[PDB]
């Protein structure tokens, strides 16, 4: 019994009068000195060792890519050298299975650098790092490079859709004579700096050839650039984004789910809220920020039903629906609910 | 073995041009970049630029960009640097060094093999022969090689017979643009008068060979 | 441009000592830093590249360390072949920058100079110029002080000095100060003298002479 109703705030509260390992779908968190499990939004966080200096792996090949499964944060680097992707016949090492590269779709952060020098020819993007959001750069490759992509002759677009911060390090993107979409990137927003000789981009595909073929940024992207074609591959959106995809608008007045804006991002609103036609439906995602309740109202919150037996600090709480669907308290000297405020309206 | 041979010393006037060569032998000439580093007399080092001996690509420093042309001759394995628009502060010893890495992107730009060094003296003065003046008196005597241009001079006492205790001071550049140099030598006071002491100054640029007896 | 800052500028150490020179970068340069040794009159020699890696041929007593900003070239037990000037080079940014250079010198006991003064020769006075030479021969340390006195008058801005490198045997310096005057000025005053102040001298020594005498 962890939750207890409150007469003052009209909602549930943590009950003050309420080892084992957490399940694989829950992470062990600490709420002010109280160990408890908490569900993970999809995959649970898991730290994994990296590649390069400091680790026993020089490149990511066939013998180590299976250890990168369910990894959400590399505590190191990721090196994709030529001998790790195309094998090495002088040692009878087979080439890396390209479909094994999809294990990095769970990677959301890299502590050190990202060194990509070889990629399967049938993969025109690094979309296997679509969930990569932050490159730390605590350890750097070569001359202070935190991101290095050289001589990948079959990469059309980068594909780092969610990458929005590179804390430190220089950037090298060269010798990719078929790469586009990267010319209009606003690296000042990603690098958190002034890009003072921190960009080494050259000898790719010329801007004149990418623009003439219509392979530029989507009109829904803003001036911040785009990691490829489509409304999803934008860095920032011109107006609003729904689920990481740039859209023309949210659903303030019409739509399958009524939405509200928060920092130019569309979030669906609380289900206990009446969808309003032509007018706004909600301020935020809470049940107390809505325009009109979908059913009933218990104080500030819109509820589906009035508290009919919920435990409180003094006992069971019983409330009756008012004439206008407001959850008002039943009479004190009454048990098992009531119909109205009067005494005989009980039981 | 690896060996880099440069051209001889050059003397230029302010505004002219100097083209120093660098003959390479002992390695694949087109396999390693050629760096050029100059060093002013009694100063630190200064990197001017490199040249890719395979493609011909260059990378000059901003200070020299616009008046330095680095070229290559793979048929004879020779690298050239032509520093035009000369100034007084361009007087230095120009070395040619070779990058220790065949793959340049992963190189550390370490100079493992250098040339012998080419001295390039740039001054508005004209080639002048030296004036030898005796410094007459354990006794101490010497000579004074005053007012000459350019470097160097070779001072030897008694045609090389006397080498013990001889001190030929480095030449100081006077305000007139000419070098002054003293070459003293300590001798026993007993032999002062019983043995002839002659200093022999040789200035190759002006073809000047002057002897000078030093009597008390 | 990433300026290198070497410390110390000069260093006096004897054979067998452990010396330590420091190369500080203005910004982070990762591990792209080399070390060089330059004998007097010779081209630099590569000792340590990539901060720590020892170049083939250089003895194992030469060792490098550090990363980022602070680097250090440490050699243990100095050898006679190791008395030279040492430069550090950064290769992180596109223009390789060198340090000011540390110059290790042979330690020695304090030795006093042998002061000699030389009047201008008569062959030189025929030309119309007078040069008086004050000689400081075989002394240690290199620091000294030479002041000219033309009839008890302090002179300045008309004399230049030149010092010799440490001798191959006793490891002592030599200095010569030359006072250049026109014949008109030289024929005015009777007494010429240079006053030498050194650590090896119990009191400043002054060598004098008179014109014509
Ligand atoms: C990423 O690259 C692939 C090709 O390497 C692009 O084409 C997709 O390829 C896969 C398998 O090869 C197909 O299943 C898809 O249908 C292809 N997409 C299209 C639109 O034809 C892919 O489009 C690239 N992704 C982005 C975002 O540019
Ligand atoms: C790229 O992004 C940078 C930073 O995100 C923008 O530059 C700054 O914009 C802020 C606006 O809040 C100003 O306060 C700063 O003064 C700007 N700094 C500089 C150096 O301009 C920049 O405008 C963006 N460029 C594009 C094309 O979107
Ligand atoms: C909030 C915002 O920027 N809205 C813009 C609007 O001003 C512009 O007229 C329209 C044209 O595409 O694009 C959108
Ligand atoms: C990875 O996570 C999935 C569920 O998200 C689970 O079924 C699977 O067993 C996990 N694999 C490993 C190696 O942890
Ligand atoms: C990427 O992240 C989203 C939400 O952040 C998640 O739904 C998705 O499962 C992640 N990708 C993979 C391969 O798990
Ligand atoms: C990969 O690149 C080569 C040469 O650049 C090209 O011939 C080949 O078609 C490319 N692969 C694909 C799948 O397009």
């Amino acid at each position: 019994q962890p939750l207890v109703y409150n007469k003052l705030t009209f909602q549930l509260e943590p009950n003050p009068h309420t080892v084992r390992a957490c399940p694989p779908d829950k992470m062990e968190v600490d709420k002010n000195g109280l160990k408890m499990c908490e569900p993970c939004g999809g995959l649970c966080p898991k730290a994994c060792e990296g590649t390069g200096s400091g680790s026993r792996f020089q490149t990511v090949d066939s013998s180590n890519i299976d250890g990168f499964v369910n990894c959400t944060k590399i505590l190191g680097n990721l090196d994709f050298l030529i001998t790790g992707l195309n094998g090495d016949p002088w040692h009878k090492i087979p080439a890396l299975d390209p479909e094994k590269l999809n294990v990095f779709r769970t990677v959301r952060e890299i502590t050190g650098y990202l060194n990509i020098q070889s990629w399967p020819p049938h993969m025109h993007n690094f979309s296997v790092f679509s969930n990569l959001t932050t490159i730390g750069g605590r350890s750097l490759y070569n001359r202070g490079f935190s991101l290095l992509i050289m001589k990948n002759l079959n990469v059309t677009s980068l594909g780092f859709r969610s990458l929005k911060e590179i804390s430190a390090g220089r950037i090298y993107i060269s010798a990719n004579r078929q790469l586009c979409y990267h010319h209009s990137l606003n690296w000042t927003k990603v690098l958190r700096g002034p890009t003072e000789e921190r960009l080494d981009i050259k000898h790719n595909r010329p801007r004149r050839d990418c623009v003439a073929e219509g392979k530029v940024c989507d009109p829904l992207c803003s001036s911040g650039g785009c990691w490829g074609p489509g409304p999803g591959q934008c860095l920032s959106c011109r107006n609003y984004s729904r689920g990481g995809v740039c859209v023309t608008h949210c659903n303030f007045l019409n739509g399958e789910p009524r939405e509200f804006a928060h920092e130019a991002e569309c979030f669906s609103c609380h289900p206990e809220c009446q969808p309003m036609e032509g007018t706004a439906t909600c301020n935020g995602s809470g049940s107390d920020t809505c325009a009109q309740c979908a059913h009933f109202r218990d104080g500030p919150h819109c509820v589906s039903s009035c508290p009919h037996g919920v435990l409180g600090a003094k006992g069971p709480i019983y409330k009756y629906p008012d004439v206008q669907n407001e959850c008002r308290p039943c009479h004190e000297n009454c048990t098992q609910g009531c119909k109205g405020p009067e005494l005989q309206d009980c039981l | 073995q690896v060996q880099l041979v440069q051209s001889g010393a050059e003397v230029k006037k302010p505004g002219a041009s100097v083209k120093v060569s660098c003959k390479a032998s002992g390695y694949t000439f087109t396999g390693y970049y050629m760096h050029w580093v100059r060093q002013a007399p009694g100063q630190g080092l200064e990197w001017m630029g490199w040249i890719n001996p395979n493609s011909g690509g260059t990378n000059y420093a901003q200070k020299f960009q616009g008046r330095v042309t680095m070229t290559r001759d793979t048929s004879i394995s020779t690298a050239y640097m032509e520093l035009s628009r000369l100034r007084s502060d361009d007087t230095a010893v120009y070395y040619c060094a070779r990058d220790h890495g065949s793959r340049h992107f992963w190189s550390y730009w370490g100079f493992d093999y250098w040339g012998q060094g080419t001295l390039v003296t740039v001054s508005s003065a004209s080639t002048k022969g030296p004036s030898v003046f005796p410094l007459a008196p354990t006794a101490a005597l010497g000579c004074l090689v005053k007012d000459y241009f350019p470097e160097p001079v070779t001072v030897s006492w008694n045609s090389g017979a006397l080498t013990s205790g001889v001190h030929t001071f480095p030449a100081v550049l006077q305000s007139s643009g000419l070098y002054s140099l003293s070459s003293v030598v300590t001798v026993p006071s007993s032999s002062l008068g019983t043995q002839t002491y002659i200093c022999n100054v040789n200035h190759k640029p002006s073809n000047t060979k002057v002897d000078k007896r030093v009597e008390p | 441009d990433i300026q290198m800052t070497q410390s110390p500028s000069s260093l006096s150490a004897s054979v067998g000592d452990r010396v330590t020179i420091t190369c500080r970068a203005s910004q982070s340069i990762s591990s792209y830093l080399n070390w060089y040794q330059q004998k007097p009159g010779k081209a630099p020699k590569l000792l340590i590249y990539a901060a720590s890696s020892l170049q083939s041929g250089v003895p194992s007593r030469f060792s490098g360390s550090g990363s980022g900003t602070d680097f250090t070239l440490t050699i243990s037990s100095l050898q006679p072949e190791d008395f030279a000037t040492y430069y550090c080079q950064q290769s992180y940014s596109t223009p390789p920058t060198f340090g000011q250079g540390t110059k290790v010198e042979i330690k020695r006991t304090v030795a006093a100079p042998s002061v000699f003064i030389f009047p201008p020769s008569d062959e030189q006075l025929k030309s119309g110029t007078a040069s008086v030479v004050c000689l400081l021969n075989n002394f240690y340390p290199r620091e000294a002080k030479v002041q000219w006195k033309v009839d008890n008058a302090l002179q300045s801005g008309n004399s230049q000095e030149s010092v010799t490198e440490q001798d191959s045997k006793d490891s002592t310096y030599s200095l010569s100060s030359t006072l250049t005057l026109s014949k008109a000025d030289y024929e005015k005053h009777k007494v010429y003298a240079c006053e030498v102040t050194h650590q090896g001298l119990s009191s400043p020594v002054t060598k004098s002479f008179n014109r014509g005498e």
